[PDB]
């Protein structure tokens, strides 16, 4: 929250729809992390279809500049809630107020020459309480195209793979969900035809020494960006209207 | 050149606590207390959650039906409960629980080694009538900041999916503050006294702390 | 920026400061003198210098 | 306000206090202000950037 | 794989090999300086405050 | 949870009366409190002696002329403080500075007692100026568990008791391995001459050592 404010932040907060603003007035009857059930009050309540205003929260889920969107309850079971009310707090949002970033204890004064031009210099405290820390929610995608040379497989088959990397994958060709992945993990097995590789004399020779079949398949699976690292919590398959879905899908 | 020597140490609340050393020399209360300040900040025993592994959870960032506290805050919650061991290095807590109603940090199941310095910190609520939540909690000891993230070099099959690893918060100490006030003892010509009033989550007493302190410091000195 | 501010504020004098008017011999317990608290970093005082 | 809000908070008017080197141990010369400042973390970050 | 024994070679090749320095607006020759690289745990560079 | 040990990698001595040793590899944020600690008890705390005062055969004050000297007297005093006096069980002893002619008066040109020993005859205390220029003085030293200025005698010359001339320690990053970020700390230092430095950090923290013997237990 802000330790220090102005009074619009209130307004911001509302307006914008972060939040998860009631409907109508009335009591608390479920609160979820998934959702929450009000139940109205008869003077606010129209006579018919009796009612109960049932509020699906928006769970972890991609920004556009991949940061994480998340709603958090603010309220408890069987609380009184007014009409116009916040029941939930969206992403940099407390209490129905807006809070874009931490308040902290500061001094000024120069150390060591590590603050020099704006430069700041910042206790490892702050770095255990996680306080600073952020949640970013990448979308990275796979495609099945076709060439000329053949279509594209999502099976979890891949050339020059050891069981380490295949692991991950389900029979499918699909990572699992939840499974914390980082730079040169598999997340989709892809492999797309390209046939006779056309090699040299001494790799001829290599592969009469070494009777390794050259598979007339190459590897184009999707695999997290280099560097990057994370955990799964969701995935998608798009599939062609007719073409029969795999295992996974 | 007299050496010092502690003298009471006040309990105030089970936080928190003001240690004292009685005998001290010319400008050595400073010479102490801050290099004592530096120890006791940064290289202690603890002991904290480091892997846990719940009901029908994937990641950390998902919601399990019939809690209103989000994977990530419960996980977060844990690394906040404060527990302490005996002649264990690692011990696996149980904890099991159902029914409307918070779950706190007494609801586990109680083992040889285990003592919950704070049975009303909280883990989780529990938001319906049907609805339970058992969690492996792991718990193991060791020392300064470990995060999650540095965690995974070794690896080696960590694959249980089911398993979330957080960030080690092992240390006793919140807050160190020193002192040093002129003390006289009932006959020399200038003394002081260091009042270490320290902070800490209960799981370690004064005198166990501020011994192990000054035996690193000492263990340091092992050069010459 | 800093590092000026560092010499600036270094070499400098106050009228009356811990060691005024004192005399030593040299740079190095003039260092000395001012680490172990005892004189203060700005104090119009004569020193022997090489 | 600002002021007298703090005298209700025990804190001194200057809102600057005594700070000590936590290396050193020993006294910073001067007082110096702290205080509580709310800070932003933009999106520039630096394993984006490289 | 980023085996363990292949920082000491980066130690290595780095000694005496000087890297280019640069920044966005040059205008005179200094907005190019060479220096000695020093390896750092991190993904920000540092460069000397008097430069 | 076992804990890191160094023992002194390198110790670069310049000459003899300065010193400057490595020490390292040491754990994140060690070498500051070893260095700060021994540093504090290095300067404020160590045994040595020297001059804490000098009777003026010539005149009655520090503010004068001698005849044959155009030292000011004050002057004096400070090469008084710059003498090396290494004094044996002898508690407290006081020297004669017996010379006298056209010639710079040395620290070899002091009387020579029993328990007495200075570190530098070449010393220079006094320089005498043409024919007889009546010189000689009696000098009175002192023995000091820390440092005791001039004024500090309440109830006039500095005593300059710790043999450290100055104390440094740079803590700078040290590498180990899969180890990430270590201290290596160098302290350097400067003597007196009366004890080298070597053992003078020996007994420094031999002083800290003692201080922490009434609570460790273990490793011992």
């Amino acid at each position: 929250k802000p330790l220090v404010g102005t009074g619009m932040e209130r307004a911001v907060a509302v307006d914008s729809g972060v939040t998860a603003v009631a409907k109508r007035g009335g009591v608390v009857q479920y609160v979820d992390a998934s959702r929450i059930v009000i139940k109205v009050n008869e003077d606010e309540m129209y006579p018919g279809e009796a009612g109960i205003d049932i509020y699906n929260l928006t769970k972890y889920t991609r920004s556009n500049q991949n940061t994480c969107i998340n709603q958090m309850p603010c309220v408890s079971l069987g609380e009184p809630v007014e009409r116009g009310d916040v029941l939930a707090d969206g992403p940099s949002t407390d209490l129905g107020e807006l809070a874009l970033g931490q308040n902290m204890r500061v001094a000024f004064m120069p150390w060591n020459g590590y603050n020099f031009e704006d430069s700041i210099l910042v206790s490892e405290r702050v770095v255990q309480e996680d306080r600073f820390t952020t949640i970013h929610i990448q979308e990275l995608a796979c495609v099945s195209r076709d060439t000329k040379l053949g279509p594209e497989e999502i099976t979890a088959d891949i050339p020059n793979v050891g069981e380490a990397a295949l692991s991950k994958l389900d029979e499918s060709g699909i990572v699992y969900i939840g499974a914390e992945v980082t730079g040169g993990d598999i997340l989709v097995g892809k492999v797309t035809p390209k046939g006779e590789t056309q090699l040299t004399p001494e790799e001829k020779l290599l592969r009469a020494i070494f009777g390794e079949k050259a598979s007339d398949v190459k590897d184009s699976s999707l695999r997290v960006p280099n560097g990057v690292s994370g955990t799964v919590i969701d995935v998608q398959v798009f599939t062609r209207d007719g073409v029969e879905k795999d295992k996974r899908a | 050149f007299l050496k010092p020597r502690l003298v009471d140490i006040e309990q105030v609340s089970s936080t928190h606590a003001k240690v004292t050393l009685e005998p001290l020399e010319r400008g050595f209360g400073h010479t102490l207390g801050n290099a004592l300040r530096r120890i006791l900040l940064s290289s202690m025993p603890g002991c904290a959650v480091t892997e846990v592994e719940i009901d029908g959870v994937l990641h950390e960032y998902s919601t399990k039906e019939g809690v209103q506290e989000d994977i990530l805050e419960i996980l977060l919650n844990l690394k906040g409960l404060a527990v302490r061991v005996q002649g264990k290095d690692e011990v696996i807590l149980t904890l099991n629980k159902s029914g409307i109603g918070p779950v706190t940090a007494a609801d586990i199941t109680h083992d040889g080694d285990v003592e919950i310095v704070k049975p009303q910190h909280v883990i989780c609520h529990l938001t319906d009538e049907n609805a339970s939540i058992s969690m492996r909690i792991k718990v193991q000891r060791g020392r300064g900041y470990v995060p999650a993230s540095t965690r995974i070099h070794s690896e080696e099959d960590e694959r249980p999916i089911g398993r979330l690893l957080v960030d080690a918060c092992y240390s006793p100490v919140e807050r160190i503050a020193y002192n040093v006030e002129a003390a006289r003892v009932e006959q020399r010509t200038d003394l002081d006294k260091l009042v270490i009033e320290m902070e800490t989550n209960g799981t370690i007493d004064p005198e166990e702390a501020i011994r192990r302190a000054a035996t690193i410091l000492a263990e340091q000195l092992e050069a010459f | 920026q800093d590092v000026v501010l560092g010499l600036y504020y270094m070499t400098r004098d106050c009228v009356n400061a811990k060691g005024e008017g004192m005399v030593l011999t040299g740079p190095k317990e003039a260092e000395r003198l001012y680490r172990s608290g005892l004189a203060s970093l700005h104090a119009r005082v004569k020193v022997r210098i090489t | 306000e600002i002021k007298e809000l703090l005298k209700l908070g025990d804190l001194p008017t200057s809102g600057q206090i005594r700070l000590y080197d936590g290396r050193t141990g020993e006294q910073f010369e001067r007082p110096v202000t702290v205080g509580y400042m709310y800070m932003l973390k933009l999106n520039h970050l630096v394993d984006d950037k490289m | 794989r980023e085996e363990a024994v292949v920082w000491d070679i980066l130690d290595e090749v780095i000694r005496e090999h000087p890297v280019l320095l640069n920044r966005a607006p040059t205008l005179h020759r200094l907005g190019i300086q060479a220096f000695e690289p020093v390896l750092i745990e991190g993904k920000a560079i540092q460069l000397h405050p008097l430069v």
